[PDB]
């Protein structure tokens, strides 16, 4: 019905400022450390 | 030239239903290009009503 010229253009639904759009094609239009290896008991212990 | 037409398609695809939120999904998906620079671009467009 709508086609034209072998263009299936037939699945188309038929039936501040104001600007107007065309329609169809819209323009307008943990751990701490314990005592070893921490430096103490490594220098001492007069006993 | 291609700036000019990646702006028109988002604003007149927008134009043709004013309140349908369109998404940048839809513009990743019709129009070849970087995806972040079509996300600045819709968001910019967003800024400036």
């Amino acid at each position: 019905x709508x086609x034209x010229x072998g263009r299936x253009x037939x699945x188309x639904p038929x039936x501040x400022x104001t600007x107007x759009v065309t329609x169809l094609x819209x323009x307008x239009x943990r751990x701490y450390l314990r005592f070893h290896x921490x430096x103490y008991x490594x220098x001492x212990x007069x006993x | 030239e291609v700036y000019m037409r990646y702006r028109n398609f988002m604003v007149n695809s927008y134009r043709l239903n004013p309140n349908e939120y369109f998404s940048v999904t839809t513009a990743r998906r019709n129009v070849s290009g970087d995806a972040a620079a079509l996300f600045r671009l819709h968001k910019f467009l967003t800024k400036w009503g």
